[PDB]
């Protein structure tokens, strides 16, 4: 009997795996775009300094 | 920002002994992209232009750079990824009530 | 008074500052960094996640 009621429970929290994948895909979403944000203003920082500096 | 908190034994838990690496593989990368979440603030720091407007003796450089930055969106990309993921969650639920009714 | 003189006659030291600014250039980048940057934007690798 328990042994079932444990397997009862254990299925009951299968659906960590869902929400572990979508996190990753939020978080991965997020690094890329703030990545992209950075690169252009590093980028655009570059030349700015550039011409002041020479 | 939209995180769902885990607990991570009972993640290990479910994890069917084929593909047990992978997910491990997928647990890495998680932790990874936490610390490169915190590698970097939300927003980079807007170039000012006073400093330039005073500095940069170039004609228009400074101001055209300024404006086709205000120009510039940056492509913030779509996942495409979230809604089969939905799909076969619902499809595991599915399976996992029926499973459970049987039981 | 200058406004004759673009360097007001220095007639050397050309030798050394073409050197040195091209070497600031080349240390600061290579392409023209006198026009707007432009932007390629990547995007991440994914894989199979449902149960195979």
């Amino acid at each position: 009997i328990d042994t079932e009621k444990s397997q009862q429970a254990l299925v009951q929290k299968r659906h960590y795996l869902f929400d572990v994948q979508r996190n990753n895909i939020a978080m991965a979403l997020e690094v890329t775009y703030r990545e992209r944000l950075y690169r252009v203003y590093k980028e655009v920082k570059n030349r700015l300094d550039y011409h002041i500096s020479v | 920002l939209a995180l769902k908190t885990i607990d991570w034994v009972a993640f290990a838990e479910i994890i069917p002994q084929n593909q047990k690496a992978i997910a491990s593989s997928l647990k890495s990368w998680n932790e990874t992209l936490t610390s490169r979440l915190a590698a970097l603030p939300e927003n980079p720091p807007a170039i000012d232009w006073a400093y330039y407007k005073a500095n940069v003796a170039k004609a228009g450089l400074v101001d055209d750079f300024e404006k086709k930055f205000n120009a510039l969106k940056v492509p913030v990309p779509e996942d495409k990824y979230t809604a089969q993921v939905d799909a076969e969650e619902k499809e595991d639920v599915k399976s996992c009530a029926e499973w459970v009714s049987l039981s | 008074q200058t406004s004759g003189g673009p360097v007001d006659a220095s007639s050397e030291y050309q030798q050394e500052l073409e050197r040195e600014l091209f070497k600031l250039k080349q240390m600061f980048g290579n392409a023209d960094m006198n026009t707007f940057p432009t932007f390629k934007f990547e995007d991440p690798k994914f894989e199979v996640i449902e149960k195979p």
